[PDB]
């Protein structure tokens, strides 16, 4: 990654639509934002399935929950209803309940 | 957005092809959805398109008569359990207290069907004969898909463009609301429950709370 | 459609433009053969007839591996999932017929063919 | 008991509603403003 | 030869007591025979509508017939290849049982529990085919929207005219044979519950008593 | 007792909905300069 | 009076403004009510305009044939098989047959499916005949769908004006008749009685027996 950001910073284009079109932008190009938004976000949600992937599928992830003083333990029926997971993103942020 | 003219949306996107020759984009509602092309007639095409709007217009109505009721009933509104599913609210009018608007003792409480029937018959018998001829008492001689002036007090139809793309607005809603509702007789006849109350159970677990798990309830038996 | 993004003289390469210069590429790749993306560092390349040469040997080899290759994933997978294949796996496939060992063909949908054809024959 | 008290303090409550009447006058008080705002958009 | 099926004296829905044909139906199209005794087919544009839907329903309802009977038709003595999901109108629970949806009674074909998954996809794919169906892409695009033949047909055979007359009109009588069987097949279904082939089976044993005279009763609201 | 509630959360939604919809409505127009 | 502009309509003075251009009132039991605009085309006019023709005559054959026997059971005093319209097709499945006047000597008949050959064979022959409108000279004439010769022994096929109000007549007990079947099919199905004992019954008690006190027989649940 280093090695690549000196190339860019020094060797690399100066300016990059003239050449890569898939890669130059105004700041006015909002479509292509949108664009680039969506990239960033298509890998996030990438990372997210990847931690899913290891809860799920291979076997990882402590819970300390579990019985004894707590395990490792491989999540099978994971919680994924929309009304626990929105009341729990939309709850107050005190001792309560605590929000997040 | 162009909901007019030849470039307005069509009922496929890109892949629609060709729209029909017929139908070049006068009214609204417009998408070239005519694969077996019902409405060739220019006055054919009038009368499905009366047709169309007044199915719309009751079914936003339908549409809004049948979600409140119960959205009230499970909002501390106190409905009988037996009216409070849409399609047994004809059967409210056969118990002692009678029917109870809102759940109120001394709300319309009415106990005769048949007089009930009868008074609407006549009211709507007459509303509707009133649409027929275009004249009615007070009211001159003018567009009968579109009336206005007593029924505008609001006067939101004197804007030409604004006008249109609220009748483009009116006739999409209406198809929305006819979608429901068909939807809503599909579930009747199928869930047996209310509307509201599949999706409240849908969204307990949608993995296997859908109409998936009503596919082996209407296979026969030798 | 969109030739000029693989033909022509402005074309992929094995390396980029930042990294690889438009003129460090041999003069017998000029932008005319499909998969034409200039790495040739060794001397095997020589000249465009001899390219030509060996393009059927390239061609007939690439065909006969992407058999190859599905030919190797497919019955092997069938074996693994319970279809009976008896020797779905690749390189043991000539080690089922030496004494008095068959084969057995699982032709979609509706394989499961017992072969009594003789290796000699074969 | 010795008293009448709300009772719902914690419990996990979304945005601290207790009865549906609070929610509905939430969104009552929203789309009134939002109809406001929607129908006098465009300056005029 | 082509004249006895359209040529102005071709074949009918009646043979020679066809007097009254309609004007407009010459047997310039695959079939005409002249059954429109309702005129639904008045307008011509329309007619062409009608005869496309025609094509498409045919040829999707002669792979629905042929299709009916196939797994039952493999069904074996006692069914480790399938079990209650040989039947037609029993296929779509061959997803919810222990094992998944396997073609041919093994799990190496097919294999699928995702049935919502399987649904998406299908809706897509063929949602999509139907786009090139009505617009046009990869195989063509300004071909003739019933008949284009030209990825579709590559085993030549579609060559000569006399030949597409005759297997056309061939086509159109395929297809409406499988229509009206697939309409014996959804009321067999309704009326009895039974798979086609066991039902045919109980006929041929004894077709006396046996018939839809048997079943006559079992509509009657007691 | 919670009417008090239903009150002071009315008032609240009127008062971020102002807020909201102020700042959705053409907010960076609103300047003497040339933009 | 039923033609000409002045002619009687589907909804009186409410039907006095809009009609329809290709609705003249030429055509008996025209009162113009086409508002879906199923039928615009002269040639749909005919074969349609035909096929009401026949739904009415056969209408009127199937309520004159549906009150009959059960008329006949009650207030009368004459027993059959089985008196009820819709339960009449069972009947022959028992020893006793196909029954005329309660008495063996007539018909007596127990081949459902000889009987049932000869009638899809005579009536095969005869519709053929109808839409043939003749063949070979015999009857290859005539109206096709106002008849008169071979068919009106009576002689009331003259005197154009009567027979035309006679004609209106026709197609006015026609359409009343599609709705007393149509009501005996549906009152089989909400109800499963027979029609005059439903009569004789909501005589007794009409506060008590209406459609309504069956309304809640097809509720799912
Ligand atoms: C033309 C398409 C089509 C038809 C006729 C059927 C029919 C049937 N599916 Mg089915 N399916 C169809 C498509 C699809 N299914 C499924 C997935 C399933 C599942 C998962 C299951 C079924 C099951 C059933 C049966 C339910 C029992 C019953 O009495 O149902 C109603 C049928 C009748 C009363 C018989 C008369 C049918 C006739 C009215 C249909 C013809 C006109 C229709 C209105 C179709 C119009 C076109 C469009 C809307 C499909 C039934 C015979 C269930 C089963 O097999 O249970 C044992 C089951 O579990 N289907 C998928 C997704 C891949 C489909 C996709 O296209
Ligand atoms: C939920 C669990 C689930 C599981 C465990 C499986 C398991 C399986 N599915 Mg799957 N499926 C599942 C869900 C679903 N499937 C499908 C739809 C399908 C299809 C359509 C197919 C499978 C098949 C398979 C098998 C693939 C393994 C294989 O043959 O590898 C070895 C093979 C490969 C690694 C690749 C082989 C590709 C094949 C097309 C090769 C063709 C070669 C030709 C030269 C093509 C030439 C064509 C033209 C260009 C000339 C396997 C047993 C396949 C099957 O049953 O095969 C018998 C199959 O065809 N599934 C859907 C709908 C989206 C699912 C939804 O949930
Ligand atoms: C063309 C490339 C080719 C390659 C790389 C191999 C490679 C191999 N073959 Mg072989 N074979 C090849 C062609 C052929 N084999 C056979 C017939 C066999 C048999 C009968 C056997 C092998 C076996 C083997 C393995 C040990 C020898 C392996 C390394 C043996 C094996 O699988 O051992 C486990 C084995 O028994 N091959 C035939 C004639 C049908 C071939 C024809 O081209
Ligand atoms: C327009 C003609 C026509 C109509 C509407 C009916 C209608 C009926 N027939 Mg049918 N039939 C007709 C013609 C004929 N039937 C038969 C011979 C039979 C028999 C043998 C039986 C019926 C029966 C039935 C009934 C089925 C049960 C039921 O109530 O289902 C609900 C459907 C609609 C209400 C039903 C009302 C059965 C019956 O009466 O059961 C009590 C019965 O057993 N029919 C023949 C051959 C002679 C016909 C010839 O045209
Ligand atoms: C959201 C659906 C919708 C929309 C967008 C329109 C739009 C329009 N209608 Mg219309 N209408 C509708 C539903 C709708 N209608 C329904 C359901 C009925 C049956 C009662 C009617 C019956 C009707 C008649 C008889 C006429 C119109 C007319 C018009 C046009 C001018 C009137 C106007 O602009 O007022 C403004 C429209 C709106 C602000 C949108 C409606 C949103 C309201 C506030 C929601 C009401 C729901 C609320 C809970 C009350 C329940 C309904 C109750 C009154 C029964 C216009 C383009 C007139 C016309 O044809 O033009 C010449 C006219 O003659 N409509
Ligand atoms: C939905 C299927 C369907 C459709 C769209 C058509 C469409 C057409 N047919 Mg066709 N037909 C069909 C099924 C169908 N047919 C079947 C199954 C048969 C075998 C019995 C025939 C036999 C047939 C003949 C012999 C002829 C036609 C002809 C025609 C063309 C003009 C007639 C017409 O417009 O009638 C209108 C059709 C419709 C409005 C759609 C039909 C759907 C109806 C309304 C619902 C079901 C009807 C009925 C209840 C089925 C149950 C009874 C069953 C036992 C038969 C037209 C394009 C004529 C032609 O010129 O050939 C090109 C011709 O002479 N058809
Ligand atoms: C199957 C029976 C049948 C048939 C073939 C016809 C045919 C015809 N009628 Mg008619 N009609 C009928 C029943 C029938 N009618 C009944 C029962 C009534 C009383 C409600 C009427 C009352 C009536 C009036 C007042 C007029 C006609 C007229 C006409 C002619 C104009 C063309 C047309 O209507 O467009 C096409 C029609 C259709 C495509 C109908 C399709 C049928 C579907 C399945 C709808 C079913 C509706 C449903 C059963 C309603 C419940 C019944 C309820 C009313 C009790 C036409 C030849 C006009 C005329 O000038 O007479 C010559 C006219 O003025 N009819
Ligand atoms: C800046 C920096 C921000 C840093 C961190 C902020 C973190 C989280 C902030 C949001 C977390 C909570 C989301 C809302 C949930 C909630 O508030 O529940 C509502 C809570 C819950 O209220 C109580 O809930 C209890 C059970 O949970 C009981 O039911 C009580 O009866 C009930 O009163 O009350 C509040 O927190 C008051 C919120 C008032 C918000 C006004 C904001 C106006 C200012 C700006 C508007 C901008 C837009
Ligand atoms: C266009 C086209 C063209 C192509 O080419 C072809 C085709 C396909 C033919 C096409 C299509 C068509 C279609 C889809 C149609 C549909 C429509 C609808 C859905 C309607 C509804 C519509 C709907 C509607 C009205 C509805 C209504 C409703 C209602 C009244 C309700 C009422 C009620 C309520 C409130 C409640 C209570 O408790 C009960 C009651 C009293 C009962
Ligand atoms: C005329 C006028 C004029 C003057 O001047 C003014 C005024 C007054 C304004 C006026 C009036 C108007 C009106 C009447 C209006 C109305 C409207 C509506 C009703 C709408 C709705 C509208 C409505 C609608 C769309 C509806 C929709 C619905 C829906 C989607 C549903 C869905 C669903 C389903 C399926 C099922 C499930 O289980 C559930 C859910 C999921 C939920
Ligand atoms: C022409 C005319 C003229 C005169 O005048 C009048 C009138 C009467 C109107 C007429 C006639 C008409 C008609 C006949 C109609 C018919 C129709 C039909 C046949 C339908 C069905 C139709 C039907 C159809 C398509 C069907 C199809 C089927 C299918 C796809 C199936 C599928 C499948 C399979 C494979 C197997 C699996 O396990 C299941 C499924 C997946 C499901």
């Amino acid at each position: 990654l280093g090695f690549g950001g000196v190339y860019h910073s020094l060797i690399g284009p100066e300016t990059l639509e003239e050449s890569y079109p898939f890669f130059g932008y105004v700041w006015k190009d909002k479509n292509k934002m949108t664009n680039i938004l969506g990239y960033h976000l298509i890998i996030l949600g990438c990372g997210a399935w990847l931690l899913v992937l290891k809860a799920l599928y291979f076997g990882g992830v402590y819970d300390t929950w579990a019985p004894g003083g707590g395990d490792v333990r491989i999540i099978s029926n994971p919680t994924t209803n929309a009304a626990i997971i929105f009341g729990y993103i939309v709850k107050s942020p005190f001792g309560g309940d605590g929000w997040i | 957005s162009a909901w007019y003219g030849p470039d307005r949306p069509l009922f496929l996107g890109s892949l629609s092809g060709e729209p029909p020759s017929y139908l070049t984009g006068e009214f609204p509602g417009d998408y070239g959805w005519d694969t077996a092309g019902l409405s060739a007639d220019p006055t054919t095409f009038a009368r499905y398109r009366t047709i169309e709007l007044i199915h719309a217009r009751w079914a936003l109505l339908g549409a809004l008569g049948i979600i409140t009721p119960e959205l009230l009933a499970k909002n501390g509104v106190p409905f009988s359990e037996d009216g409070a599913i849409w399609f047994k609210a004809g059967a409210e009018i056969f118990k002692e207290g009678g029917l109870n608007y809102l759940g109120n003792e001394n709300l319309i409480h009415a106990q005769s069907i048949l007089a009930t029937l009868a008074v609407q018959v006549i009211v709507m018998g007459a509303a509707e004969g009133f649409r027929a001829n275009g004249e009615a008492p007070g009211v001159e001689g003018l567009d009968p898909l579109y009336p206005g002036g007593p029924f505008d007090p609001l006067g939101l139809a004197d804007d030409p463009e604004a006008f249109a793309e609220l009748k483009v607005k009116e006739i999409k809603n209406g198809r929305l609301a006819m979608f429901s509702c068909l939807g809503f007789f599909v579930q009747a006849i199928v869930t047996g429950k209310g509307p509201i109350q599949n999706l409240q159970d849908h969204l307990a677990d949608p993995g296997v709370n859908n109409a998936f798990a009503s596919a082996t309830k209407f296979v026969p038996t030798p | 459609p969109d030739l000029e993004k693989w033909y022509g003289p402005d074309r992929k390469l094995f390396l980029p433009g930042g990294l690889l210069d438009r003129d460090d590429v041999p003069e017998y790749l000029n932008g005319e053969l499909a998969g034409d993306y200039g790495y040739d560092p060794l001397g095997l390349g020589k000249d465009e007839e001899q390219v030509e040469k060996y393009r059927a040997n390239e061609l007939l080899h690439a065909r006969w591996a992407m058999l190859a290759a599905a030919g190797i994933i497919i019955p092997e997978g069938l074996q693994a999932n319970g279809a009976d294949i008896k020797g779905g796996t690749w390189f043991e496939t000539g080690a089922e017929m030496l004494n008095g060992g068959t084969l057995n063909y699982f032709a979609v949908p509706f394989g499961v063919v017992q072969n009594p054809l003789p290796l000699a024959a074969v | 008991l010795v008293d009448d008290r709300m009772n719902g303090d914690g419990t996990g409550l979304p945005f601290g509603v207790n009865d549906g009447i609070l929610g509905w006058v939430i969104a009552g008080t929203l789309g009134t403003i939002w109809a406001i705002y929607f129908v006098s958009q465009k300056d005029l | 030869t082509i004249n006895q099926f359209y040529g102005p004296d071709r074949n009918k829905w009646l043979g020679p007591y066809s007097t009254n044909t309609p004007p407009y139906l010459t047997g310039e199209f695959p079939g005409d025979y002249g059954w429109d005794t309702a005129g639904l087919s008045a307008d011509p544009e329309t007619f062409k509508r009608y005869r496309e839907l025609e094509l498409i329903h045919a040829r999707w309802a002669l792979l629905g017939a042929l299709g009916m009977v196939t797994p039952e038709l493999l069904q074996d003595d006692d069914g480790i290849m399938f079990g209650e999901s040989a039947i037609w109108f029993k296929a779509g629970a061959a997803i919810f049982q222990e094992g998944g949806l396997n073609y041919l009674g093994n799990p190496s074909l097919i294999h699928a529990q995702n049935i919502v998954a399987t649904l998406a996809v299908q809706v897509v794919l063929m949602g999509l085919v139907e786009g090139y169906r009505v617009n046009g892409g990869p195989a063509g695009e300004g071909l003739d929207p019933l008949y284009p033949g030209e990825a579709f047909d590559p085993l030549g055979l579609a060559d000569d005219p006399e030949a597409f007359a005759e297997l056309k009109v061939k086509e159109i009588k395929n297809g409406r044979l499988a229509m009206f069987a697939c309409l014996g097949f959804f009321v067999q279904a309704i009326v009895t519950g039974k798979g086609p082939i066991e039902n045919l089976t109980d006929h041929l044993a004894n077709p006396a008593e046996n018939n839809a005279f048997a079943y006559a009763t079992k509509f009657t609201p007691q | 007792m919670l009417t008090l509630k239903i009150f002071v959360y009315t008032v609240v939604t009127f008062f971020v909905g102002l807020f909201i919809f102020g700042f959705l409505s053409n907010d960076p127009s609103r300047n003497p300069g040339k933009g | 009076e039923f033609y000409g502009p002045d002619r009687a309509k589907f909804l009186g003075p409410f039907s006095e403004n809009d009609t329809p251009e290709y609705l003249t009132g030429e055509f008996p039991g025209d009162y113009g009510w086409d508002t879906a605009g199923l039928s615009a085309d002269p040639q749909t006019f005919a074969r349609y305009r035909e096929i009401e023709l026949i739904h009415a005559r056969w209408a009127l054959l199937g309520a004159l044939g549906i009150l009959t026997p059960e008329l006949l059971s009650q207030y009368a005093g004459v027993q059959f098989g089985e008196p009820v319209w819709f339960k009449a097709g069972a009947q022959i499945f028992a020893a006793g047959g196909l029954n005329y006047l309660g008495n063996e000597s007539l018909i007596h008949a127990q081949s459902i499916i000889a009987t049932l050959a000869v009638q899809v064979v005579l009536m095969g022959l005869a519709e053929a005949y109808r839409a043939n409108g003749g063949s070979e000279g015999f009857l290859d004439d005539l109206d096709t769908l106002y008849p008169g010769g071979a068919f009106d022994p009576l002689g009331l096929a003259d005197d154009p004006d009567t027979f035309a109000e006679l004609k209106v007549k026709e197609i006015k007990n026609g359409r009343l008749a599609m709705f007393s079947c149509l009501g005996f099919f549906v009152q089989a199905i909400v109800t499963g009685k027979g029609p005059v004992q439903n009569l004789t019954d909501h005589l007794a008690d009409p506060t008590v027996n209406n459609a309504f006190a069956s309304a809640t027989k097809f509720t799912p649940g």
